[PDB]
């Protein structure tokens, strides 16, 4: 970093103070501490070791049974032509986040309300999911999978 | 004497008289590069120039420039060249250029790119916008192959002059300079040394006379006997076994 | 590593590629080989004078001769056109090295008279190397 | 193996378990571990003793504790699912 | 570069401080001078002789050199296995030769904070030009004598500044024969060729393995002050030793002290020497799988 | 793409409550990635000049090792700007990961003047650290292709308009000769064509100046005897 | 008082004379590049209205490429 | 220390060389076969359209293999020429075995096994060449197939080449013809495909190639057609461009 | 028992050592080959490295058949080997068919041989592109191979130093219809185009292919023509 002294020997000392103060002495008693990352590789294992951190909880991307409630409740506050089926959206994308559900479920209203339509046709869900998901690696370049 | 005289022509003349160049009109040259086997007295020849002009000698070992920073090397280069811009008849000498000159390959490393940028401080700052005025650059290396061919164009460095192994009046006359402060007698067969030698530099004749005198300390011969010189020839010509790759021919 | 320095790419982008419009006419950058840029320099729109500058050639080579040999004394009648009719490829800066080696070679003789040996020995001190001709395939 | 059985004794007596179970099977299940990790195993059998209403910890609470910590907690939850051996 | 007393008001240079003591160096000067007579050096007595002829006599009689009229020697290299004994010349020449013993180590030329290699070196020898101008012991010079490179993102371009500043400040710049360079490297092949040439370190004094009786000898030096039962045959011990340096002679002898110390014996026992001979089978293991 | 700009910006400019009457949230930035700004400096500057307060292009990457984090650790000084100048739009081009994460500390659902309009733009590969590349972090993501011969023709009308012109010219030939610019190869052809009319004493600028200008701008294919594939 | 400038960038244009002069009335063989730099520097600096009746542009940067020498 | 990979998996679950072979495929010229019942055609793209050539070969991508079967090609040339010599050796070998020509698929599977043996082992570079298959039999009539470096083969009706032909395949899904075996419908259709997807201005005949393969009375003749009818196909297709600009 | 290739694809997909072999070819020499209306004229400019070398020993223009001449692009010691291969291969055609081989057959076979040498790795590929000519059945022919196993066909084709310069000089200078002496005329015109000034009867060396057959010309008639051939 910029606003910094000698880099390898600055935050080693601060994270060292975290290692001493966090779960060294000073009797925990009842002090809850929860930390969170996205990746794992830069983690010094000296805090990963037990005593200090006890549970390491991963997160998968949700399955289709849980998807229907997120798709449904993200669409719970919008006018929608309910003849369309969400199950194409629930089945098709395999590794969505909930922000993909959010982005599609707002984007289809951007396509219907793009033309002042209160309710949403299925093709606005088509342009919605094709507008959210980009660079679908299917054919072209190699597409060896076919 | 060819190197003394012609290198004397390329160095000493435009400070003694640069106006014969101006009677011609043509700008005098800038610098040269000595090569050959290592330790043949390139540094010693530079010290002979250091005895000749006696004025403005800026002699750098030219590998202590990269400490661990990037432009600190350059900043020392700029400061030295500004001091050379200050004083008119400045003389530069550099040795072991290959630790600071180097060669530009494809960039995949991370520490001689510093030698590429520093090398470009040499590429600009041997020319600059302002030419250097009476600032000679005397260059000496052991391998002139791995230096940059961008450096190897003339004008920056005019000529690459070869320095060989010592011949027999170089071994002998340099040996007799080394045979000066010696408590000898009318005994000294010098060709026992020289013909039993096979090319030995001025410091190698320091090795011959010095360690021959060390054999004169052996059994405490306060005088100097000739037979210890052959013993020094045995020890040093014996000690040539560990040394190979005798030459680097540039360009 | 030193990707931080690699500040230089976004420096030349953020400060040059984006327009001043009224100031700093023609920063000039120069070197033979270009694996450096071009989306940012020679651009649609940016190219108002962003012009590539290729090499010179003949028909001025003897004018490199004519200008630089006016510096020396020229003896009286030793001619100069005689040597560019041929493949030489002796890139401008090096005609000056021809004049310094040739002229200063006559200064070894300390004579300002310049004759054809100054041509021939400055064909034996300069670009004579590599391989004059391979001339097959 | 048996220092680990000793630590099984240590973190076994220090909590509410059932005294009708074994631990050499668990020392077989622990190739390379610290006694702090053994304590994590004993607290994890404590966690299964929270899920079900258990205070006399069965063998199976420790079995799912080790199959948790060493196997379903090594990287993700799947080091096995191939037989090829047995 | 001096500590001076200056007025707060006039800003006049008032006095020179007698407190320029120089941290670490003046602490690097060994003032205790532990004793080591030459009875401890067993097996390197020719190296004692060439050692004294190389080093001790330039301290005493340069008229022995310069009535003959050549030069004194310049630097001696000690090398071999690291239990053959490189401290023995340091403490032996410290106590026996009456001059101020100065020492120097290898990693004592590497500080994270950089800027020159010319302060600790140049004020260490320029320190030692007066109050120690006869004895300087460099140790593990192979730890800093590293064969240079032409490569990128790897290696050191520093250190050698300290060492060519060592040669630079010491020799050439007012060349005075008021210094003796003593270096004891474990290995030679890492060192530069520009560090060993003819006047950098003049001699290459190798130390071979203690063959049999220098193992029994130096092992007996360790068992000189310890209570040793007379049921000890040192030739049995050091003869059944194979490939020991004196680091391992010392290791076997002190481990005879400790194995003899386990059961609480009143003195050392030959079995405990024989137990040290096999201090946990060097690398231990002992799987007799596949050897049957 | 301008209509997408109307979506991401102008309805949260003009009628944000008519959009929020539905009950969902707003997009923030378009990630205009293409040839170095392809209708981007004069595009988003010229258009969002006309929102009268609501575009404060701090440009967000200029001295990047100094404008970001050096002095402004939690670069939220910018965010205090954008709040206390609530009509604003922020633009940008290991610290980058840090400040990235404080962007994500504010803009993940914790927001005062609603979305501002944070926008980054870069090109050619998007292999920055992908903890930004979640779509819930940057909603709109718009590539910039080379414009077509219709669009190259239209820009050819635009920067061909202000010149001294010679009647009897076909611009569809010249836009046909284009391989596809990033915006304004038009402008280079106009400047080299008028430069051909400048070095020569010319005040009529025929199509030939433009075609020689195309030949100056567009060139360099070579090296046969490698016709594998 | 307010001083709007500050000292320099690094070297600041050499300010007088160190310009080495050999380019306009003296140069060996660069007529393309001399010609174009002349077209692209000197004619912009005076004839700004030739950039008006045709209405072309101001000039901008440029690149050179040539072997060392 | 000298094994690059030559026969190995990714440390995950894929293959190293075959991906890069597909990276070498898409940077080439473009061919196509069309849906035709009465014969079948192929269109190709003349790489290396420099003018000082000779062009006396009468075929560059097309290789009429046995009597009533040909093939386009895309990739490294002479490797595939070895594959044509081998292929005609195999089908002509089959003809030597039976005095009956090949049923046109097991030849293709055989060649897929040939490349496949280089995929598993051999400690070498496989063939990064994909190519086409046309012909006729007693059991399915005129046939269309596609080779792969993967050892797979596609039983196609409208084929595919790389990046120059991805939008072509989008066009063929957009302009799927069905029932019409009229070859000139595929000629103006393919003139639209190479009119768009190839960057050849106005579809010059010297950058393209067309060859058909039609049933004739028990011969199943192959037409390596000349260039003047290609020229009137250009004028006819640009006349269809005039028909396209009637709507303005 | 090594050689399970040596060649891998680049991450781009290309083959690096082949491109370095093309670098070894193009970093060599310039010579010239021109197909005329009646025969094909091949020409080198073989100057010795010293003033000592006999030019009656090694001969760049080499026939393979009595109606087929050929030159190469690279080094002699490879060239003699692949020449020996092509000679024996032409003998195989003549043993089978008792008939003089058409040049395109040598193109396919020899080009496939060099393609095999690109294939494996314990050996380098040969850094030679061939310039093949022969007046087979009325039409003369001129074929340009590569190190990488392919081939071409030219009305005239050169290679090496200033190959775009001599190539465009053939594109400007030469045309479709010439004669033999016209092809030697523009062949010397493109020969001295980038050669040195010293071009004698022993520097240049020409072999032609009439429809009557190959004819390796001598420095006698080369001295008769190239003594100021314009
Ligand atoms: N009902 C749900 N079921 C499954 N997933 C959900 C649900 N609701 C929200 N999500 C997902 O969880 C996320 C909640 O916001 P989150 O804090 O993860 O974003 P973030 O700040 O980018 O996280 P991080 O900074 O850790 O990447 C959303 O991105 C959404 O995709
Ligand atoms: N040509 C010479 N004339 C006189 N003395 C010489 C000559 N060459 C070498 N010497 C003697 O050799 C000694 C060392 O010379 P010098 O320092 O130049 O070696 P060097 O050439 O610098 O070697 P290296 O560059 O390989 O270290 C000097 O003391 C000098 O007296
Ligand atoms: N495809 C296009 N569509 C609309 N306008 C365009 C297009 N291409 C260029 N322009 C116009 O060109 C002008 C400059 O475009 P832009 O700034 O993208 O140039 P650029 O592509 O960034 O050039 P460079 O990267 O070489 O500096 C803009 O004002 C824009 O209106």
């Amino acid at each position: 970093y910029d606003s910094n002294s000698g880099g390898e020997r600055e935050i080693q000392r601060t994270m060292l103070e975290l290692l001493n103060q966090l779960d060294g002495f000073d009797s925990r008693g009842d002090v809850k501490v929860i930390m969170a990352t996205n990746r794992i590789e830069t983690l010094d294992p000296a805090l990963i070791r037990p005593g200090r951190i006890d549970r390491k909880i991963e997160f998968p991307l949700p399955d289709e049974k849980t998807k229907k409630r997120i798709f449904q409740i993200h669409t719970s506050r919008m006018t929608l032509a309910d003849d369309v089926t969400l199950d194409d959206l629930i089945m098709a994308k395999d590794d969505l986040s909930g922000a993909d559900i959010k982005a599609i479920c707002t984007e289809a209203g951007l396509m219907a309300l793009r033309e002042r339509r209160m309710k949403v046709t299925n093709e606005d869900f088509k342009k919605s999911k094709e507008n959210v998901l980009y660079k679908k690696q299917e054919g072209t370049p190699e597409g060896l999978y076919l | 004497s060819e190197q003394i005289r012609e290198l004397r022509e390329v160095i000493e003349l435009p400070l003694t008289n640069p106006e014969l160049f101006q009677r011609v009109g043509i700008i005098p040259p800038k610098g040269c590069l000595l090569y050959g086997p290592p330790g043949t007295g390139k540094t010693l020849l530079a010290r002979a120039v250091a005895s000749q002009l006696d004025c403005n000698f800026l002699k750098v070992v030219s590998s202590s420039i990269v400490d661990k920073y990037i432009g600190e090397s350059a900043r020392l280069i700029r400061e030295m060249f500004n001091y050379a811009r200050d004083h008119q008849p400045c003389i530069i000498f550099m040795d072991e250029i290959d630790a600071i000159g180097g060669r530009r390959f494809s960039e995949g490393t991370s520490a001689d790119r510093e030698i590429q940028r520093t090398l470009m401080e040499l590429l600009n700052q041997m020319d600059g916008f302002d030419t250097l005025h009476r600032v000679k650059m005397i260059m000496a290396t052991n391998r002139p192959d791995t230096l940059d061919p961008a450096l190897l164009r003339p004008g920056r460095l005019d000529r690459k002059i070869h320095i060989d192994l010592p011949n027999e009046q170089a071994r002998l006359d340099i040996l007799k300079i080394h045979a000066g402060p010696i408590t000898k007698h009318g005994e000294i067969d010098y060709e026992a040394i020289v013909k039993l030698s096979d090319g030995f530099n001025g410091a190698d004749l320091r090795n011959v006379c010095t360690e021959a005198g060390m054999f004169a300390i052996r059994a405490d011969h306060d005088f100097v006997v000739q037979e210890d010189f052959m013993k020094a020839v045995r020890k040093v010509a014996d000690s040539k076994k560990l040394e190979s790759k005798l030459d680097y021919k540039p360009v | 590593g030193a990707d931080r320095e690699v500040r230089i790419l976004l420096e030349l982008l953020n400060q040059m590629d984006g327009f001043d419009q009224n100031v700093n006419v023609k920063v000039i950058m120069a070197t033979n080989r270009a694996d450096t840029l071009d989306p940012a320099l020679l651009r649609p729109g940016r190219l108002d004078r962003k012009i590539e500058f290729p090499l010179p050639d003949r028909r001025q080579k003897r004018l490199i001769f004519s200008t630089i040999t006016s510096k020396m004394n020229l003896s009286e009648e030793v001619d100069l056109e005689d040597y560019v009719a041929r493949p030489d490829k002796i890139s401008g800066a090096d005609i000056n090295s021809i004049c310094q080696e040739s002229g200063m070679l006559a200064v070894r003789e300390n004579r300002y008279i310049v004759l054809a040996k100054d041509f021939e020995k400055a064909y034996k001190t300069v670009i004579k190397k590599d391989e004059q001709e391979h001339e097959f395939y | 193996l048996e220092g680990r059985t000793h630590i099984f004794k240590i973190h076994a007596r220090s909590m509410s378990v059932e005294r009708d179970i074994r631990f050499e099977l668990l020392a077989r299940l622990c190739p390379n571990s610290t006694g702090a990790e053994i304590r994590s195993v004993c607290t994890e059998a404590g966690m299964f003793a929270i899920r079900a209403r258990r205070k006399i910890a069965t063998e199976k609470d420790f079995l799912e504790a080790v199959n948790k910590v060493i196997k379903s907690y090594a990287k993700f939850s799947a080091t096995p699912r191939y037989m090829t051996y047995n | 570069g001096d500590l001076v007393g200056v007025n707060k008001d006039s800003y006049l240079i008032l006095e020179t401080l007698p407190t320029e003591y120089d941290s670490r160096v003046k602490a690097m000067e060994v003032d205790e001078r532990p004793t080591e007579q030459y009875s401890d050096i067993g097996g390197l007595d020719k190296q004692i002789q060439e050692l004294v002829e190389a080093i001790v006599l330039p301290m005493n009689h340069k008229e022995k050199f310069e009535n003959l009229g050549i030069q004194p020697p310049k630097g001696v290299l000690m090398y071999g296995p690291p239990g053959t004994g490189k401290t023995l010349l340091a403490r032996a020449c410290a106590a026996q030769t009456k001059a101020t013993f100065l020492k120097l180590a290898g990693p004592q030329l590497v500080q994270m904070f950089i800027g020159d290699g010319a302060k600790l070196v140049r004020d260490a020898f320029a320190l030692a030009k007066e109050k120690a101008p006869s004895i300087i012991f460099i140790d593990e010079l192979d730890a800093i004598g590293t064969k240079r490179f032409d490569s990128e993102k790897a290696g050191d371009r520093e250190v050698q500044r300290t060492m060519l500043e060592l040669l630079n400040q010491l020799d050439g710049f007012q060349p005075n024969t008021q210094v003796k360079v003593i270096a004891a490297t474990n290995r030679v092949d890492i060192l530069d060729p520009a560090l060993l040439r003819s006047g950098r370190l003049d001699r290459k004094i190798e130390f071979p393995m203690p063959n049999e009786e220098a193992r029994a000898r130096i092992m007996q030096i360790h068992s000189r002050k310890m209570n040793v039962s007379p049921d000890v045959n040192y030739e049995e011990l050091a003869r059944c030793t194979d490939d020991f340096n004196g680091a391992q002679c010392k290791a076997v002898c002190v481990e005879a002290g400790m194995i003899a110390l386990r059961r609480g014996a009143t003195e050392l026992t030959h079995e405990d020497y024989m137990e040290g001979i096999l201090e946990v089978q060097a690398k231990k293991k002992a799987n007799l799988q596949y050897y049957a | 793409q301008i209509k997408e700009i109307k979506e991401v910006i102008e309805l949260p400019v003009k009628h944000p409550e008519l959009f929020e009457a539905l009950g969902i949230a707003q997009p923030k930035g378009v990630l205009l990635y293409g040839p170095p700004g392809t209708g981007k400096t004069l595009l988003a500057r010229a258009v969002a000049h006309h929102t009268d307060c609501t575009f404060i292009r701090v440009s967000g990457s200029e001295l990047v090792q100094k404008f970001i984090g050096e002095g402004a650790r939690m670069v939220r000084e910018l965010f205090v700007m954008a709040r206390e100048h609530a009509p604003s739009i922020i633009f940008m081009d290991s610290e980058v990961q840090r400040t990235m994460l404080e962007l994500l500390n504010q803009l993940d659902g914790f927001e005062a003047t609603k979305n501002i309009k944070v926008i980054m733009a870069t090109n050619r590969i998007d292999i920055l650290d992908s903890a930004l590349l979640r779509p819930g972090r940057i909603d709109r993501k718009i590539e910039f292709p080379p414009p077509n011969e219709e669009a190259r023709l239209d820009i050819l009308k635009i920067h061909s308009r202000k010149m001294n012109l010679t009647r009897g010219i076909n611009l569809r030939k010249i836009a046909e000769l284009m391989p596809g610019a990033s915006g304004a190869e038009v402008k280079g052809v106009c400047t080299e064509a008028g430069m051909y009319a400048l070095r020569e004493r010319r005040v009529h600028v025929t199509q030939e100046d433009f075609e020689m200008a195309v030949a100056k701008v567009m060139q360099k294919d070579s090296e046969k005897n490698m016709s594998i594939k | 008082d307010v001083l709007p400038p500050e000292a320099d960038s690094s070297i600041m244009m050499l300010t007088s004379d160190q310009k080495p002069d050999v380019m306009y009335a003296d140069i060996g063989g660069m007529d393309i590049q001399k010609q174009e730099v002349r077209e692209a520097v000197e004619l912009p600096l005076t004839h700004f209205e030739l950039y008006k009746q045709i209405g072309i542009d101001p000039p901008r940067g440029v690149l050179m490429y040539g072997p060392p020498g | 220390r000298y094994d690059s990979r030559t026969t190995i998996f990714s440390p995950e679950g894929r293959l190293y060389q075959v991906e890069y072979a597909m990276e070498a495929i898409g940077h080439a010229g473009t061919c196509l076969g069309i849906l035709a019942n009465d014969g079948v055609l192929l269109a190709a793209e003349r790489r290396n359209i420099h003018k000082l050539l000779d062009e006396v070969f009468f075929s560059e991508k097309i290789y009429k293999l046995n009597e009533d079967m040909a093939c386009s090609v895309a990739g490294i040339t002479s490797d595939a020429n070895v594959l044509t010599n081998e292929l005609r050796l195999i089908a002509q070998r089959y003809l030597l075995q039976y005095q009956e020509p090949i049923p046109c698929e097991q030849l293709v599977t055989a060649l897929c096994d040939i490349k496949q043996a280089y995929t598993q082992f051999g400690g070498k570079r496989p063939f990064g060449v994909s190519l086409l298959y046309i012909g006729w039999d007693k059991h399915y009539g005129f046939q269309l197939y596609q080779s792969d470096p993967s050892g797979n083969y596609g039983g196609w009706k409208a084929t595919c080449i790389g990046n120059n032909s991805a939008a072509a395949v989008s066009m063929l899904k957009q302009d799927y013809k069905e029932g019409e075996m009229t070859l000139k419908s595929a000629l103006a259709l393919a003139i639209k495909v190479l009119n768009k997807t190839m960057d050849v201005s106005k579809l010059s005949a010297e950058k393209v190639e067309i060859a058909t393969l039609t049933r004739e009375n028990g011969k199943t003749v192959i037409r390596v057609l000349k260039q003047k009818e290609v020229e009137q196909l250009i004028k006819k297709h640009e006349e269809e461009e005039a028909k396209a600009e009637r709507e303005k | 028992g090594y050689s399970f290739s040596l060649t891998t694809f680049s991450p781009s997909g290309k083959l690096v050592q082949i491109e370095y072999a093309l670098a070894a070819v193009a970093g060599g020499a310039p010579s010239v080959g021109i197909k005329a209306a009646n025969g094909v004229v091949l020409a080198t400019e073989k100057k010795q490295k010293s003033i000592l070398y006999d030019e009656r020993s090694v001969h760049k223009v080499e026939p393979i058949t009595k109606h087929i001449g050929l030159v190469y692009s690279g080094m002699g010691p490879d060239y003699r080997v692949l020449v020996h291969r092509a000679r024996k291969l032409a003998q195989q055609y003549y043993l089978v068919y008792q008939e003089p081989i058409p040049t395109a057959q040598l193109v396919q076979r020899v080009a496939s041989v060099m393609q095999e040498y690109t294939q494996s790795g314990g050996v380098r590929p040969f850094g030679v592109s061939l310039l093949i000519c022969g007046w087979n059945e009325g039409r003369p022919y001129l074929f340009q191979s590569d190190p990488s196993g392919a081939y071409f066909a030219w009305k005239a084709t050169a290679m090496g130093k200033n190959y775009v310069n001599g190539k465009t000089f053939l594109e400007k200078r030469y045309n479709e219809d010439l004669e033999l002496e016209d092809a030697i005329h523009t062949a010397i015109l493109t020969l001295k185009e980038s050669f040195e000034g010293q071009m004698t009867e022993d520097n240049i060396e020409v072999g032609i292919c009439n429809e009557a057959g190959f004819r390796r010309l001598t420095p006698t008639e080369v001295k008769d023509y190239l003594a100021a051939i314009a």
